[PDB]
């Protein structure tokens, strides 16, 4: 087919990996939402029913 | 039922889960922790006996144990 | 292995043998010496010649043996009780019918 | 083990600490020990029965309609069913018309009431 | 093994690993004694090479048996091989060995394949027909329908009861040492 | 999320202080051998009622004190506000 | 009973696929279904492995009172991350997808887009919720995004519409 | 909870929030997970001392909950970290009146044991405030 | 049986128990009213000093000409074919010759021996010079093995079969950080083992002990579920 | 029981409070707890599990608290704007709303973002203005149906003590 | 539940779910239903005892290798931690104390 197009293509998930970090050094700097797997729930699920028994 | 009727958790949990660990501390907790705590409740009642005197012993003032 | 006296005990010199029914009954007779006094600690000392019968009459693997079983067995009086663990086992077979429920929204830790 | 009653005396501790180490009263500790310092085994059992009660008639009546109506709308064509309700006597069409949907609705009639707190009393 | 004030506390058993081997030796024969007793069965003469698995295509008992049976030794999740691979791994980790385990991950996905590839040669175009004879008839044994039965049914559901197992086994391994 | 939660210790560091005398006197048995060395040039030269002034026990000090503050001083840089390492290398 | 629950799911799909379907393309499909989706399994079975080895319990609360050191937490995720891309397939592992949606029957086609794949985002759910990690989600981000663009500009060159709807 | 009394206010009960220092957060959280098994006794002993002498016609009824008392004094003493007494009864005077809440929610009123672990928190919040 | 004892060692406690140190000076001092033939066969200390590169470098290329030397003797000469023509030629050599065989040894082993030398000086320089400052040693193991057996299997071999050099590279640089940079199955010490340096005297460890087994007992999931019945 | 998994690198660590130095590589399961397992992971780790599961929604609650801020001041924005005719609107909304739109904007209110990036202090701060505005409502017993859940017994009571708490008010002087 | 039942109830399927694979009809050789069920019920009946009985045995065991390991981890120690004060005290004990034979 066309070798630059093939190279363009087989090299896709890097630029995506290098823009993603790009952006996020302008949140980190912005203080912007990371690229983090939040933990603020402390592990309680979205809508969990938490009961006891006895 | 009567497969499940010697622990209070089910089978394939107590299979899959315990991996290395006592049977006696899986099965009977209570006495393992109670043999494990030899000398620590003999060092607690000298503890107990020496208050019923008056005096204070700053070693030995953490071992309260209730299990 | 390498590290357990139960092995090592059973390691013997070439026609060597033991006799059971004095080095028992030496042991029989040391420990029926000792158990009138009772100490935390045994002291061999306070009962001599049922002492030195049972160090000539006993091997050294069945003398470690017996002072390993002594040691737990005081250490078990010390703790518990028959009605006691009684009690507590007929509660633990009856609570294992049962289920155990996850404790939610705890609160000492 | 060592938490208990014996070698216990009031001599040794002070009469304030004693004020505030002494039980309670008589219906606190009751409630305390059965565990019903809000709700009782009463409201617990009443409400286990009620849902026991509900489900059943909730299940039941759901597969009666669903059956009925399967087996009262499955039996052909569109023109062979027409025949079997002309051919069948007034009583039956009124049954298998409407006892399916007394069944699915009194179902959900079951399951609105459920879940509407219409019993509160501090009403007016 | 951590030591407070000279009293030691372990939480070991330090016997649990040769239960575990010993637990994936038995499961590995129980499996293969239901392969053997499925192919004692049947004419002998008929499985000479791979593709002959067709063979197996017979009658929906021997089918279904066998096509459970190399499930479970592909380590399939619900089946009784798989059991033993699961505890392997889990003692792997309790020991902090991750070399092992990828190790036997490679080993497990590769015989995994290994063992399922001859699933696609049970296809057969028509019924295999692979009794012996004996008085103008096929032959069909019941008592070794009775063991496979009985197999069948602790390779389906032995994962429920794999606590007693495991438990006995255990038992036997304290011994060792003592 | 770490980052924006407390810290559950405080190092000796973070309160201002300096932790050098437990640094050398913990890094002090790495060194046991140069240590010896120099014990043993301070025992022959105080022997010696004359002695020539070229000579002295400061070359095995020397040597003693390269290799303490060989294992010191870079752990206490690790742990300095400003000694972090890049975001990649 | 989580995992073993999310593992008993395999035997009755390759059997559908074995049994039921009538191209004669689906036998070899069904054994690709099986490998890959095993593989996947295999590394579910090995972070959950960690995970009991490590905290001797199998209660998600308890979770709560144990804190995981950034190597555990950096290799649980990656295997419940890799392990669950498997069967929800990721950028790289959908050949598997694209054979068994070509081959197998269509109801059971049906079932295995609209609700198989799914089990696979639930679990991985639990488990990226009850554990604290502190690594950057950009590699995993990149690799769903690769997914996403690879599929997407794949659905012009296709004829067979089974396919382009399993590329969708 | 971390609210003050607004003095002044136009209305009666008006109060602002304030926001703990980060070592006082880190002192009663370390202190909460070395000294837990404490607290978990006390629930503990509470339900089984009433499970002994509920009734008013037991031997020991008057004693009531003073063994506990005992693992009362270590919880403190462990959350002090053993600066300041070896009973609660040598609390300073701030805290003071925390440590009453504490013993009225504890025992006075059987409350569940989730209410009762916030006067103690309380009652060393004081101190830390108070001490360094 | 040990893999890079000397590395791995823990100076502090080797120090502290007065274990011998495989760091201490191994070296020769000549001293004067000494003869010159001495002086110069102590100077063998050279080849005894770990922090000399050419040594390091030369001893390097030597270890990997031996590896490559017992490849051709096991797995290399004896798969490959010869020509009839050249055997022929070989032992009619062998016949003329009072030690012809040592010759066609060296000729047979000689690519090998030179390949192995050419690989154990690279890797030595490649790896002491590049990756021996990077924070995270498992990655830098793993991808720096990668790469080199990446290339090495794309010139020694085909260089078609570069991405499987490469997952032998990953997986030779797991195997390598596992056991020849850290310590499993071969431990100088003893897990839990502690070094002591306070002027506390044996009540206040012991207090502070009972107190860490106060916090240890929160580790149990039925104390601090508060799921033990009455004894 | 908690366990552990062995560690590789070989680091020294000094323990001052208990005068002991330890190796990582030589921990055993109870030293990893207390030495590489001590580390936070809550916003408020000084609370109990039910207690930050209460924070928990309260910090939540609050965040939708102040999306529903901005989207009362949009609707204000709406309301004035079909009211008041272009020739007087800039100057009207230049009083006062401006400065609030300006208020609540994305680092303030999170809005439609996954996350909002608040310290712990900030969520502390957030939780306690949602704590004031409930004692504010609690006081008055307007949460009865709408945020609460009392039995008919408590309805009484509640109502009893609002009505001596409004007759008290309303009894004071002027300030 | 009962194992004497269950053991039963696991005959009766098994009798059928052996005359199912090898194609011949229920209701054939019936007297092997009841001694199917008596046999099932008295093999899980002794399986139950048994395992029960293992238990007991098995955290007997436990007890003598909680001895074993605790002087195979002294006997283990790295030459020179015997005397170190981390251990001079544990190995003095069972060196000094334990010589009581
Ligand atoms: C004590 C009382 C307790 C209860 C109290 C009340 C509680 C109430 C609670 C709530 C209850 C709700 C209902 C519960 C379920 C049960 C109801 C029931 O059984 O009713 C039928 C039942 C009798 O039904 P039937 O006469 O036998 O006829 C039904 C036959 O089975 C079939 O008849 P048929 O096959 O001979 O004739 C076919 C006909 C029969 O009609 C039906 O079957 C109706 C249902 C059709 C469903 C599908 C329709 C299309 C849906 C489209 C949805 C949107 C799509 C796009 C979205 C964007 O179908 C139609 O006409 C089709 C409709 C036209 C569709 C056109 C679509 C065009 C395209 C649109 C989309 C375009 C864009 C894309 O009702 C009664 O017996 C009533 C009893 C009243 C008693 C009163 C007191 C005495
Ligand atoms: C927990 C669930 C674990 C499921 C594990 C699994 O994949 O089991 C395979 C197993 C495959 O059974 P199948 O496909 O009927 O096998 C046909 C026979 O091989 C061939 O059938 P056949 O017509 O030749 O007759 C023989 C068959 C007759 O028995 C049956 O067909 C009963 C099958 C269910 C038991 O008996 C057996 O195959 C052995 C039965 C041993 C137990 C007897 C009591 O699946 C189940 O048993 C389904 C369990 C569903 C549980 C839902 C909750
Ligand atoms: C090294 C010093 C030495 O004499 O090397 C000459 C030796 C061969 O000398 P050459 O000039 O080839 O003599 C050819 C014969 O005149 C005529 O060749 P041939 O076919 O009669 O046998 C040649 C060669 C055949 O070489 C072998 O058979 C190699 C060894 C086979 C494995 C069994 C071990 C040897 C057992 C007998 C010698 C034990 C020595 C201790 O065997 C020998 O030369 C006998 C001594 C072998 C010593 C190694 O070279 C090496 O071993 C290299
Ligand atoms: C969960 C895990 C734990 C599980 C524990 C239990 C395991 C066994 C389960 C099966 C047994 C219960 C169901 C019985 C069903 C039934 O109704 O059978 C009647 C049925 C009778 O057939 P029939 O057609 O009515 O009889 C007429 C025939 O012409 C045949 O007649 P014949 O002319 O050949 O001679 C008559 C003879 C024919 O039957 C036999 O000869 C059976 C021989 C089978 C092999 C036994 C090896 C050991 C034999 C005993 C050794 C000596 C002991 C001392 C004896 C006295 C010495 C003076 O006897 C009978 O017909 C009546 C049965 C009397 C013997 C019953 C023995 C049951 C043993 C069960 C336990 C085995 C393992 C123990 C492990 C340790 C446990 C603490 O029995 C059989 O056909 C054989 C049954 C064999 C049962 C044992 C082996 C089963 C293995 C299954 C696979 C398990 C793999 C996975 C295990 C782990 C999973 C996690
Ligand atoms: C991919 C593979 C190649 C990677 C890039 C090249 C790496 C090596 C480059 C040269 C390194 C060098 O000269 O180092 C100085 C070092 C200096 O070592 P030295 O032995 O001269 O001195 C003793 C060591 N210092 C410097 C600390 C006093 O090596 C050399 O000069 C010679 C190295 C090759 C010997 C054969
Ligand atoms: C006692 C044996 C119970 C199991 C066998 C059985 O009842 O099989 C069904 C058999 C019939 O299965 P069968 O296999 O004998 O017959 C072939 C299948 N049909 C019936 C279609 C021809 O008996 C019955 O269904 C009758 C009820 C049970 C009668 C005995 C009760 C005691
Ligand atoms: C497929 C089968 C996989 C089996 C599981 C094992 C996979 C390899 C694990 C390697 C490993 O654990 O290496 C240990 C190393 C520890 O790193 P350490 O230095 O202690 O701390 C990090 C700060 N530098 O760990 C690390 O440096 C990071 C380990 C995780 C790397 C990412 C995930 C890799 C794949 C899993
Ligand atoms: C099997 C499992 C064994 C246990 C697990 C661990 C496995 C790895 C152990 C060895 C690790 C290793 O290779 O380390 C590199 C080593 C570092 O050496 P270092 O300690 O820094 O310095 C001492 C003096 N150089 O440096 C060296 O060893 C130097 C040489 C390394 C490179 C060798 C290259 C290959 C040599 C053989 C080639 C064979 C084929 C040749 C012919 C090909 C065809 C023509
Ligand atoms: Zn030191």
């Amino acid at each position: 087919g066309s070798l630059a197009v093939n190279v363009l293509f087989f090299v896709v998930p890097l630029f995506l990996w290098l823009i993603l970090q790009t952006q996020s050094d302008q949140s980190s700097n912005r203080d912007d939402n990371s690229l983090t797997f939040y933990f603020s729930n402390a592990g309680f699920f979205f809508f969990q029913i938490y009961t006891n028994t006895g | 039922g009567v497969w499940s009727n010697i622990h209070p958790t089910d089978k394939v949990t107590l299979s899959f889960a315990n991996i290395g660990r006592p049977f006696r501390l899986i099965y009977r907790p209570e006495i393992f922790l109670r043999d494990q705590q030899a000398k620590f409740i003999q060092l607690e009642k000298e503890h107990i006996e020496k208050s019923k005197k008056g005096e204070f012993v700053e070693t030995t003032s953490p071992l309260v144990l209730w299990n | 292995m390498e590290f357990s006296n139960a092995l090592l005990s059973q390691t013997k010199l070439p026609g060597q043998q033991y006799d059971y029914k004095r080095c028992f009954q030496a042991s029989n007779t040391h420990f029926e010496c000792l158990d009138s006094i009772r100490d935390a600690y045994d002291n061999h000392h306070k009962c001599p010649q049922t002492y030195q019968a049972w160090q000539s009459s006993c091997d050294v693997g069945i003398r470690r043996y017996q002072m390993d079983n002594r040691e737990q067995q005081k250490k078990d009086q010390l703790l518990y009780s028959k009605e006691q663990l009684k009690n507590y086992n007929a509660a633990k077979n009856k609570e294992a019918y049962g289920i155990t429920a996850p404790k939610n929204l705890s609160f000492a830790f | 083990m060592n938490i208990a009653w014996k070698e216990l005396e009031n001599d040794a501790f002070k009469a304030k600490d004693i004020a505030k180490f002494s039980f309670s009263n008589a219906s606190n500790l009751a409630n305390f020990v059965a565990e019903s310092q809000a709700l009782a085994t009463n409201h617990f059992n009443t409400a286990l029965n009620n849902g026991f009660n509900v489900f059943f008639a909730v299940a039941g009546l759901l597969v009666v309609g669903v059956l009925v109506y399967i087996f009262f709308n499955s039996v052909g064509g569109m023109i062979i069913r027409s025949r079997i309700k002309a051919a069948q006597p007034n009583p039956n069409q009124v049954k298998v018309l409407v006892m399916p949907f007394v069944a699915l609705g009194v179902s959900l009639v079951i399951s609105r009431a459920g879940i509407n707190g219409d019993d509160f009393g501090y009403k007016g | 093994m951590s030591i407070f004030s000279n009293i030691w506390i372990n939480n070991d058993l330090n016997s649990y690993g040769l239960s575990i081997l010993l637990l994936n030796i038995i499961n590995y024969l129980i499996v293969f004694m239901l392969i053997l007793s499925v192919i004692l069965l049947t004419n002998l003469s008929k499985f000479k090479s791979l593709n002959q698995f067709k063979e197996f295509n017979s009658y929906n008992f021997i089918l279904y048996s066998l096509i459970f049976s190399l499930l479970s030794m592909a380590g399939i999740p619900p089946l009784l091989g798989f059991t033993g691979k699961f505890l392997a791994i889990l003692y792997s980790s309790f020991k902090s060995q991750y070399l092992l385990i990828l190790f036997m991950t490679i080993l497990n996905i590769f015989g995994m394949y290994f063992y399922i590839q001859n699933l696609r040669f049970v296809v057969k175009k028509n019924k295999s027909s692979i009794l012996n004879y004996k008085n103008y008839y096929v032959n069909i044994n019941y008592s070794i329908t009775l063991n496979i039965i009985l197999l069948n049914f602790f390779n389906f559901f032995g994962i429920l009861f794999l606590s007693d197992l495991i438990i006995i086994l255990n038992y036997i391994s304290s011994y060792i040492y003592i | 999320s770490s980052g924006d939660l407390p810290s559950a210790t405080l190092s000796m560091i973070q309160q201002g202080q300096d932790p050098k005398e437990l640094v050398l006197q913990h890094c002090k048995p790495n060194c046991l051998h140069w240590e010896q060395k120099l014990k043993r040039c301070e025992a022959k030269l105080r022997e010696l009622v004359n002695a020539d002034p070229e000579m002295s026990c400061m070359y095995p000090l020397r040597d003693w004190v390269t290799c303490v503050e060989a294992c010191v001083q870079p752990q206490i840089i690790s742990q300095l506000v400003g000694a972090q390492k890049g975001r990649i290398w | 009973l989580f995992f073993m629950c999310y593992e008993l799911l395999l035997i009755p799909s390759f059997l559908i696929v074995y049994f039921v379907s009538p191209s004669r393309r689906a036998i070899q499909a069904s054994l690709y279904f099986v490998i890959w989706t095993q593989l996947g399994s295999l590394l579910v079975l090995i972070a959950i492995s960690y995970i009991i080895s490590i905290t001797n319990t199998y209660e998600f609360n308890d979770l709560k009172y144990f804190n995981f050191t950034n190597s555990e937490s950096t290799i649980i995720i990656f295997l419940i991350f890799l392990g669950f891309g498997f069967k929800a397939p990721i950028w790289p592992f959908h050949y598997w997808l694209t054979k068994t949606h070509v081959e197998a029957p269509s109801g059971f086609s049906i079932y295995l887009s609209g609700f198989l794949v799914k089990t696979a985002l639930y679990g991985f759910y639990k488990f990226n919720t009850s554990i604290f990690i502190d690594i950057d989600s950009s590699i995993f981000i990149a690799i769903c995004i690769m997914g996403v663009v690879d599929s997407s500009l794949k659905m012009w060159g296709q004829t067979d519409l089974k396919k382009l709807v399993a590329y969708g | 909870m971390f609210l003050n009394p607004v003095k002044d206010s136009e209305f009666d009960d008006e109060v602002k929030g304030f926001v703990p220092s980060e070592g006082e957060v880190r002192f009663v959280a370390n202190k909460n997970k070395e000294c837990g098994y404490y607290l978990q006794g006390i629930e503990q002993c509470r339900r089984k001392m009433v499970q002994l002498a509920g009734d008013s016609s037991s031997q020991f009824h008057s004693l009531g909950f003073l063994p506990c008392k005992r693992l009362v004094d270590a919880h403190y003493r462990c959350m002090t970290d053993d600066k300041f007494g070896s009973t609660i009864e040598e609390v300073p005077e701030i805290g003071l009146d925390s440590a009453q809440k504490f013993f009225d929610c504890t025992f006075q009123q059987l409350k569940p044991m989730q209410s009762c672990r916030r006067f103690f928190d309380q009652v060393v919040r004081d101190v830390y405030r108070a001490n360094g | 049986m040990e893999l890079n004892s000397s590395a791995k060692e823990d100076s502090h406690y080797v120090g502290v128990l007065g274990y011998p140190s495989q760091h201490d000076p191994h070296t020769l001092h000549p001293k004067k009213h000494d003869s010159t033939f001495t002086k110069v066969y102590a100077c063998r200390d050279m080849l005894w000093d770990h922090h000399w590169e050419v040594r390091n470098t030369l001893y390097a290329g030597f270890k990997g000409a031996l590896l490559g030397v017992a490849y051709a003797s096991g797995f290399g000469l004896i798969s490959k074919t010869v020509p009839s023509i050249v055997l022929k030629k070989m032992f009619r050599f062998v016949r003329n010759n009072n030690f012809g065989h040592i010759r066609i040894m060296q000729d047979l082993l000689t690519p090998y021996a030179l390949t192995g030398f050419g690989l154990g000086s690279v890797y030595y320089l490649y790896q002491h010079n590049v990756w021996e400052n990077r924070s995270n040693k498992w990655l830098a193991e793993v991808l720096s093995n990668a790469l080199f057996f990446q290339v090495a299997t794309a010139v020694c071999v085909n260089p078609g079969f570069h991405i499987y050099g490469m997952v032998g590279g990953i997986l030779f640089g797991t195997l390598k950080y596992a056991f020849y940079n850290s310590s499993f199955f071969q431990e100088k010490e003893s897990i839990g083992s502690y070094t002591t340096f306070g002027d506390l005297s044996e009540e206040e460890r012991k207090k502070q002990e009972y107190k860490d087994y106060i916090q240890f007992l929160g580790n149990y999931h039925k104390v601090r579920n508060g799921q033990l019945v009455d004894l | 029981a908690f366990g552990g998994f062995r560690q590789t690198d070989n680091s020294l660590i000094i323990d001052d409070r208990r005068k002991i130095i330890l190796n990582t590589r030589s921990l055993n399961d109870f030293q990893q707890k207390i030495y590489l397992r001590n580390f936070f992971t809550n916003y408020r780790p000084d609370l109990s599990s039910y207690d930050y599961f209460a924070f928990k929604e309260k910090l939540r609650i609050g965040e939708l608290f102040l999306n529903e801020y901005r989207k009362r001041i949009n609707n204000e924005v709406r309301r004035a704007a079909i009211l008041t005719p272009t020739s007087s609107l800039r100057e009207k909304m230049n009083h006062k709303i401006a400065d609030q739109i300006l208020d609540l904007s994305s680092p303030h209110v999170r809005g439609a973002h996954f996350q909002a990036v608040r310290s712990w202090t900030d969520a502390s701060k957030i939780v306690n203005y949602v704590e004031e505005k409930q004692t504010k409502i609690n006081k008055y017993g307007l949460q009865f149906p709408l945020l609460g859940n009392m039995t008919e017994e408590q309805c009484a009571s509640k109502e009893d003590e609002v009505y001596q708490r409004l007759l008290k008010e309303m009894q004071k002087p002027p300030k | 539940s009962s194992m004497l039942i269950w053991g039963a109830c696991f005959g009766l399927f098994t009798r059928a779910a052996a005359c199912k694979a090898s194609m011949i009809p229920l209701t054939t050789s019936p007297w092997k239903y009841p001694k199917y069920m008596i046999v099932s019920a008295v093999t899980f009946y002794y399986f139950d005892w048994y395992r029960r009985m293992a238990l007991e045995q098995l955290c007997y065991n436990e007890e003598k290798l909680e001895r074993y390991q605790i002087r195979a981890k002294l006997q283990s120690l790295k030459i020179g931690e015997e005397l170190s004060d981390a251990y001079r005290e544990s190995f003095f004990e069972h060196a000094v104390q334990k010589n009581n034979i």
